[PDB]
């Protein structure tokens, strides 16, 4: 494409960007739930 | 004178009015139509200024003071000693600055250049006229034109703007004065540039524009170019110029309070408008 | 310190504006005699000095180096302008117009004027030369605005005299200076990009008729640009500003 | 569904990935100001209320 | 219609250009940038390279730390509510130190010491830039015309914010950081020391801006109207002059009488401009410490009626 | 209805992502604070009043 | 005509773009109906 | 019919994008009339009608 | 996870380590300053309130 | 993905020795947010 | 830990030296000012106080 | 990796050198700060 | 350590030199300055107070 | 190389005696005068 890169670099970048991207969900999914036990906004 | 290539320049042509009737020069001058019409004009005013000083009882140049018609007069004429010679003598300045302005575009014309000092010279005289004539005709009356004192128009200049309370507070004067302060800071820059390429460290080659392009690349990361700079300074001076006559145009006209209560339009709009904390909380 | 005089009403305030009076006496002396450094000392209109010089004197001499050895500049010095100059004087009074002798443009009078310039091109700080043809400039291209080459180019008689082959561009600077148009008899002359009006389907030169497009001078190599041809061709194009008037709006 | 990975052939991976950490970082940054702006989310001045502090 | 030569009618777009080595640390110096069109409708469109040394870092960290406390400072003011900071952004204030506190470092710091930090911080960034400013020059071997013309404004600067208030005894009698309040600063300065206007020094300041937005807007119309004989390359017209300084010098010497070169008009610049912040700094450094009623020191100097 | 892809043969993919990326942050923004005005519907002053937290 | 994608391409990238608009829209209609269900705004 | 000639004068992706501008500006300015008549306000009806204030 | 390290193949090293030092020190002393400014997390008047100081 | 002229090994190298500063940045401030929490508890 | 060391390989030391005496200075300063304008951590100010000085 | 060109030798002197100045700075720094606390504890 | 004196191998002296100047006179300016500022270490002050002569 | 700047490795170690002289010097002025500033006025 316009980037240049190969169809399995692209795999192997989405790979890991969707890797962080879960991990830092994770973190915000445990974050919530901790501050709507402590503190609900509903 | 004559410059040393003076000589092969002085051309008969060029003339807006007058054909060769008036094609000369008086030493470095040169005379046309409007050459003559702004002797004339220049030296009425001047002599009327003087007259005006005989008239008032003073000699002190900076206590010499010709005031503009009372408020009571209108748009009409006024007796000479109140404001009649404050009217004539307004005519004598108009007519004079529209002539250099005319005599300029001649001068252009016979040195085959372009008619941008004349166009930039026509904005300076819109600003004085809409201080002098469109402002006040607008208002209904002459005497809320400036009166022609060295100390005096800045009395002028202070009243008016504390009829509004803090004048800083006019939009249009705050863009106004970044432009007029821009200004003086590129005129800096730029004969700054251009004298340290001209003039190096003692012992060494003139500079090239490469050289400047590279110092204030190095220096702020952008350089506006030879030609950029010039346009930049026409187009900041112009600007600047543009909106004070808009800034005083608006004033006392569409606007007739204190200026700084204008910006509690921003403050009260409808959705921070009751949010607490804050200055306006 | 407030009130404090050594006499009169003489404060600091007083010290400091009279002390600013003389500075400012002494700074316009120097700003007058450094723009003394052209066209000084004055002439008559025969070309021997004037008796009246003004209030200023000469400056001292000053010394430029040029960048690429080309050798020294002293200002100010010795007079080049000796040319002929083909205008005859209307009148044996001072300070009246004299009259061309022939044709302008080709003589290079009045608003045609030249400078004798070095004939030799302007360099940019790396010693290459400073303007270029697009197409001999390496990676140059049109980035924006409408491309000129290829357009008819029409004079101020509303004819067409030839049409854009070539931009020549400035290569530091990054700026088109002039447009190379191919004439009638396949030869090329240069246009300066500030007297020209590129429009959509056209470049409109007001300054010359299509008649005086023949006329401009030509530079010596197809390739590159003097600071002497630069001159003439710039000034026969703004002398057409003038000496070009009977032929308008046809 | 699974080919969102072609999302980099069209992207640049450095522009996104800059744009994308600056934009988290204010939109949290925002978030957090406007509760600790809300008196009734204030955790500070929650504690403080909570412990005496005051 | 005809061609004024104000904005560009084509761009032409080429390799970028480097820039001059000289005597320059290249490693300093970074990349360039993109190019901008938007721009290059004016002037260039070339962004960068920029030069970044001990200097460059030392000034951009101040100055980055000047507007960091400046601006934590304004989201405190605003209770850290981001729509109380877009309402109020123009109205809030660091401000100087209470008059009690005199010059002293023991003012708090919502009284006057956040705003001592700000201004530690804003010298250090200033004076590292002046410092910059000439060494730019010296790597290139250019003239330090650039430095000490920033030293001109350097000095207002300084008096406005460091010299006067210590003259007069406190750090109250210096600007705060915003936006109206400093506005409000430059009123309240006016009417404390009578009218400002009767200062000739603040006269001679107004004097000599009118002359460079006059004289600046002389030499560009100037300069644009010869464009059409190369007159932008001042650089050459200085070096071999041509017809274009020739017909520039005689357009001004037929409308006023007398010109300059395509040298010396760069020297009228400069001083013209810097004459603009040289005498505003005296005239500030005479208020409260000479002259506390300039209305009335007019008077008894002939510029007022008694 | 089955030719909609040849918008892709006419609109360039980065500037038609990038445009609607914008689109729906702002659309969104603007929702949510049109929400957050509305006594009705701000859910911290719901919240706020609903435990009684001032 | 422009971008020179060919038919396959277009196909393909118009493909993953409805996949990414109906994931978006699967997740605002949830999004909507708990808001509804906490509080309806008919 | 005979209407696809106006793809002849106009280039496509300026008449869509000017049409997309044209129909969000249209129908931001509608939402936004409606929300401005108390009549047909559907959060302050929908808070009429829960007693929710 | 533990594939984050072609992350340095992306990015200059330099780059991310000069604009990562420039935010942590921003952020902490963002923080830092709004502990000051909280009067229940002042440790200085905390502990000029603790030892009868000022 | 030789975007920066940087080679695996040499990018898994730098990542293992930029991790190792983090993990150290981390534990010292979970440290002083046990003290601080000790100390003054915000919760 | 143990292989600290290579900074050196991709930062020039010259660069990172002037930044961290910059940011040194500029911090220390900022704390001392800090200090000063705490009154009770003011050590002039206490020292006046302690023995009975204006 | 490498781009101020300095070797494996090179970047461990140098890295000795500047730890023994950042230790120097630390000694001195904590030795003051608990001089400052044994004259005004802050806690 | 005994090997500091690499550090000229590294920065060119004059630069250090100057930057040294400059830092140790601001430095010493501004410290003379607060003890003037401050009424309790002004000793010209002190000095007229102690020996009554104003 | 060496170093950056363009000194041995025995002139760098010189200027480095030369300037720890010096800064001893200086050093010892500052701890007499703050020594002497502190008999007169003490600031703890
Ligand atoms: C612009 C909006 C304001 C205004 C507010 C200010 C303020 C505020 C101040 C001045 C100041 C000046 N103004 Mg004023 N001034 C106004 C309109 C004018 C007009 C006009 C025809 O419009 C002129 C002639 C002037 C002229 C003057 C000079 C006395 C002085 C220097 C300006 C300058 O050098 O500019 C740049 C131009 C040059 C450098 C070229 C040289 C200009 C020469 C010196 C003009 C001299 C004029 C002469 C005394 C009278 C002309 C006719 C005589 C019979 C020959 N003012 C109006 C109403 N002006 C300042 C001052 O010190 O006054 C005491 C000052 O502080
Ligand atoms: C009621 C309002 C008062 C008044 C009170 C003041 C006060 C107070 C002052 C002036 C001064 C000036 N006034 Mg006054 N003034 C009045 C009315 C006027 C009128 C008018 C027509 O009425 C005119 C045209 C002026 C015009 C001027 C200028 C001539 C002069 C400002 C020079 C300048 O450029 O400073 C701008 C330049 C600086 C302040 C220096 C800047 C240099 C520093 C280093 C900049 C650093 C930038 C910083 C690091 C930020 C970086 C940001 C990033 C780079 C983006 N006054 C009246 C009567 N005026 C000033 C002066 O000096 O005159 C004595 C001044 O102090
Ligand atoms: C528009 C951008 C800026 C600008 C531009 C500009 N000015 C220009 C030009 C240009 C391009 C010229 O070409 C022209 C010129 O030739 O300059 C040397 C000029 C000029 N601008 C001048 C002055 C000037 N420009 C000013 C301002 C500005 N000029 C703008 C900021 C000011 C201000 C701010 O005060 C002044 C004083 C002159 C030096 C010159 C025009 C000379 C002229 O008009 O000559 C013919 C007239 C006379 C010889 C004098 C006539 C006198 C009257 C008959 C009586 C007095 C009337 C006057 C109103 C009294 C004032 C009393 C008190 C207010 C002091
Ligand atoms: C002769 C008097 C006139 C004058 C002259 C003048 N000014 C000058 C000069 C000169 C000759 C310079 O050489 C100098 C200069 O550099 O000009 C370009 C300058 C200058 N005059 C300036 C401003 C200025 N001049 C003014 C006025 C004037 N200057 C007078 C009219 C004014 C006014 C009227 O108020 C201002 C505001 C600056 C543009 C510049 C000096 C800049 C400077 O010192 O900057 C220091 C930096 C700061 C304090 C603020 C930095 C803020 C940043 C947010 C820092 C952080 C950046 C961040 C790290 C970036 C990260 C990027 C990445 C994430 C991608
Ligand atoms: C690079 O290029 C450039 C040059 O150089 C090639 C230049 O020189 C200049 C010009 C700039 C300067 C010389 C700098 C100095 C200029 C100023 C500081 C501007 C302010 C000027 C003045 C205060 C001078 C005012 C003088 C005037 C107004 C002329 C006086 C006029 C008369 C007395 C009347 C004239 C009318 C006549 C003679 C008509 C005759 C009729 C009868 C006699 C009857 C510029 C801009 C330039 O960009
Ligand atoms: C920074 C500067 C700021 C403010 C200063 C503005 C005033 C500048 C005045 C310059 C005057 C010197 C010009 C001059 O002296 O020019 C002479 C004639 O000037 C003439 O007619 C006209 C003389 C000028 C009249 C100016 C009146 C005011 C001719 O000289 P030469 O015969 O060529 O030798
Ligand atoms: C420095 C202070 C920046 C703080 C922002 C903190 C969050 C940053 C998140 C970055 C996530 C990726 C890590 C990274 O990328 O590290 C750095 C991110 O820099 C950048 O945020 C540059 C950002 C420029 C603006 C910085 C301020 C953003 C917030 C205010 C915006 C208004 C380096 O980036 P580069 O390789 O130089 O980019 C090159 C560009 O040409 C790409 O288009
Ligand atoms: C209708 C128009 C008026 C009539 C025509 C006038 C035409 C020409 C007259 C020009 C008058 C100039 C007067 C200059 C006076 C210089 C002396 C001086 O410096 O005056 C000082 C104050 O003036 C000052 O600010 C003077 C400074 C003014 C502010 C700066 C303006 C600069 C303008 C040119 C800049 C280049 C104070 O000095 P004293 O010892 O109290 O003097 C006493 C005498 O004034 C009589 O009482
Ligand atoms: C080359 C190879 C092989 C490998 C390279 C190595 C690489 C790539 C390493 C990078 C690994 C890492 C760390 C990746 C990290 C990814 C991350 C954190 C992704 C996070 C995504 C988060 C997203 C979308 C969040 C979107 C949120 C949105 C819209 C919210 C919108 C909110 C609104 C509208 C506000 C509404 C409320 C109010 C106004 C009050
Ligand atoms: C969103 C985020 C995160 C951030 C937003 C950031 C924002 C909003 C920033 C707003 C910044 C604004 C408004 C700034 C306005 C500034 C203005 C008008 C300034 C005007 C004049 C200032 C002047 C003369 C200052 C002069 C100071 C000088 C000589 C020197 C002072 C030196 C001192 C006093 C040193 C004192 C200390 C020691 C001796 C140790
Ligand atoms: C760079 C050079 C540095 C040194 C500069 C030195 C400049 C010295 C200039 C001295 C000029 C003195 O000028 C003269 O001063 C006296 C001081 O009262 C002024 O004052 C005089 O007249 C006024 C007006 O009638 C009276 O009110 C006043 O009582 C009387 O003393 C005069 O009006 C002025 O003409
Ligand atoms: C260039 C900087 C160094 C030289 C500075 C010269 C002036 C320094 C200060 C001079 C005296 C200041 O005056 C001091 O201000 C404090 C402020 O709380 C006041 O304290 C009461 C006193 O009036 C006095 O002790
Ligand atoms: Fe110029």
């Amino acid at each position: 494409g316009y980037t240049g890169l190969t169809d399995e670099q692209a795999q192997e970048l989405h790979s890991v960007y969707m890797s962080g991207l879960w991990l830092f969900s994770a973190v915000a999914i445990v974050a919530h739930l901790a501050v709507y036990i402590w503190r609900p906004w509903f | 004178a004559l410059l040393s290539f003076e000589q092969k320049y002085r051309v008969p042509g060029g003339t807006l009015v007058g054909g060769n009737l008036f094609d000369f020069w008086v030493g470095p001058f040169y005379v046309g139509f409007f050459g003559v019409a702004t002797f004339f004009f220049a030296a009425l005013g001047i002599i009327l200024i003087a007259w005006s000083a005989v008239l008032q009882g003073t000699w002190n140049p900076q206590l010499i003071s010709v005031y503009p018609p009372a408020l009571e007069y209108g748009l009409g004429g006024a007796p000479l000693a109140k404001g009649g010679l404050w009217q004539i003598i307004t005519i004598c300045a108009t007519g004079a600055f529209v002539s250099w302005a005319l005599r300029e575009v001649e001068i252009c014309r016979k040195l085959g250049i372009g008619y941008h000092i004349p166009f930039a010279f026509a904005f300076a005289i819109l600003a004085y006229l809409t201080l002098v004539l469109f402002r006040p005709v607008m208002m209904g009356a002459w005497g809320y034109a400036f009166p022609y004192g060295i100390w005096t128009h800045l009395d002028w200049v202070s009243n008016t703007g504390y009829t509004y309370g803090n004048f800083h507070y006019n939009p249009a004067h705050m863009i106004a004065i970044s432009f007029f302060f821009t200004n003086a800071l590129a005129l800096a820059l730029h004969g700054a540039l251009v004298l340290s390429a001209a003039n190096p460290e003692k012992g060494k080659e003139m500079r090239t524009p490469d050289h400047e392009d590279t110092f204030f690349r190095d220096l702020v990361g952008y350089s506006i170019g030879t030609l950029g700079i010039h346009r930049l300074g026409l187009l900041l001076s112009l600007s600047a110029v543009f909106f004070s006559a808009l800034c005083m145009i608006i004033t006392g006209t569409i606007w007739f309070d204190q200026w700084v209560d204008w910006w509690q339009w921003w403050v009260k709009l409808p959705w921070w408008a009751n949010i607490p904390g804050g200055i306006n909380g | 310190m407030v009130g404090v005089t050594a006499f009169g009403n003489f404060d600091l305030a007083s010290l400091a504006i009279y002390s600013f009076w003389i500075f400012l006496a002494g700074l316009i002396y120097y700003l007058q005699t450094e723009n003394m450094r052209e066209g000084y000392p004055l002439e008559n209109e025969d070309g021997t000095p004037a008796a009246n010089q003004g209030p200023f004197p000469l400056p001292k001499p000053k010394t430029f180096i040029l960048p690429h050895g080309r050798g020294t500049l002293t200002v100010p010095g010795p007079e080049s302008e000796d040319r002929p100059i083909a205008l005859a004087r209307t009148a044996v009074s001072e300070g009246f117009p004299h009259a061309p002798t022939g044709d302008p443009m080709k003589d290079g009078v009045g608003p045609a004027s030249w400078v004798a310039r070095r004939d030799l091109p302007e360099l940019d700080g790396h010693g290459h030369n400073k303007i270029k043809p697009m197409k001999a400039a390496a990676g140059f291209h049109v980035s924006a605005g409408k491309n000129p080459i290829g357009l008819p180019v029409r004079g101020c008689d509303l004819e067409i005299a030839g049409k854009v082959v070539d931009i020549w561009v400035d290569i530091p600077e990054q700026m088109a200076r002039f447009l190379e148009v191919e004439l009638k008899d396949g030869s090329t002359r240069l246009l300066p990009m500030q007297m020209v009006k590129v429009q959509s389907n056209r470049v409109h030169v007001n300054a010359l008729s299509s008649d005086l497009f023949a006329g401009i001078p030509t530079i010596k190599s197809p390739t590159e640009v003097t600071l002497l041809e630069e001159d003439k061709i710039c000034g026969y194009v703004a002398g057409g500003l003038m000496y070009a008037a009977p032929k308008r709006k046809s | 569904m699974s080919k969102f990975y072609k999302i980099w052939m069209i992207f640049d991976p450095r522009r996104v990935f800059v744009a994308q950490g600056v934009f988290l970082f204010l939109l949290a940054v925002m978030i957090h100001l406007i509760l600790l702006s809300t008196p009734s989310y204030n955790w500070l001045e929650i504690s403080a209320a909570k412990y005496n502090r005051v | 219609a005809e061609y004024q030569n104000i904005f560009s009618q084509v761009q032409v777009r080429g390799p970028a250009d480097l820039g001059m080595t000289e005597d320059v640390n290249l490693a300093n110096r970074s990349g360039v940038g993109p190019f901008s069109t938007l721009l290059g409708w004016f002037g260039n469109a070339q962004l960068g390279p920029i030069y970044l040394g001990s200097l460059g870092v030392l000034s951009l960290f101040s100055g980055l730390m000047w507007f960091f406390t400046i601006g934590i400072w304004f989201w405190y003011q605003a209770g850290w509510n981001p729509a109380v900071f877009l309402r109020d952004l123009f109205f809030f204030s660091l401000e100087p130190p209470a008059p009690e506190y005199g010059l002293s470092f023991a003012a708090p710091l919502k009284e006057g010491g956040l705003w001592l930090i700000a201004s530690f911080f804003m010298f250090v960034a200033v004076w590292s830039w002046w410092g910059r400013t000439y060494l730019r020059a010296q790597a290139l071997g250019m003239g330090k015309h650039t430095a000490w013309a920033f030293l001109s404004a350097i000095w207002l600067w300084m008096v406005l914010g460091f010299i006067r208030p210590i003259l007069m005894g406190s750090w109250s009698e210096a600007v705060p950081y915003g936006i109206f309040s400093h506005l409000d600063w430059t009123n309240n300065f006016s009417l404390v020391h009578g009218n400002l206007f009767y200062n000739p020094f603040h006269g001679l300041s107004i004097a000599f801006l009118y002359g460079s937005a006059l004289l600046f807007a002389m030499h560009g119309a100037t300069i644009l109207a010869v464009s059409r004989f190369g007159g932008e390359r001042e650089l050459e017209q200085i070096a071999d002059r041509g017809t274009a300084a020739e017909r520039a010098a005689l357009f001004w010497r037929w409308t006023m009488g007398f010109n300059a070169t395509m040298e010396g008009i760069h020297r009228w610049a400069i001083w013209m401009a810097v004459l603009v912040t040289l005498t505003g700094g005296i005239g500030i450094l005479l208020s409260g410490t000479v002259v506390d009623n300039w209305y009335v020191w007019g008077q008894n100097h002939g510029m007022a009626p008694l």
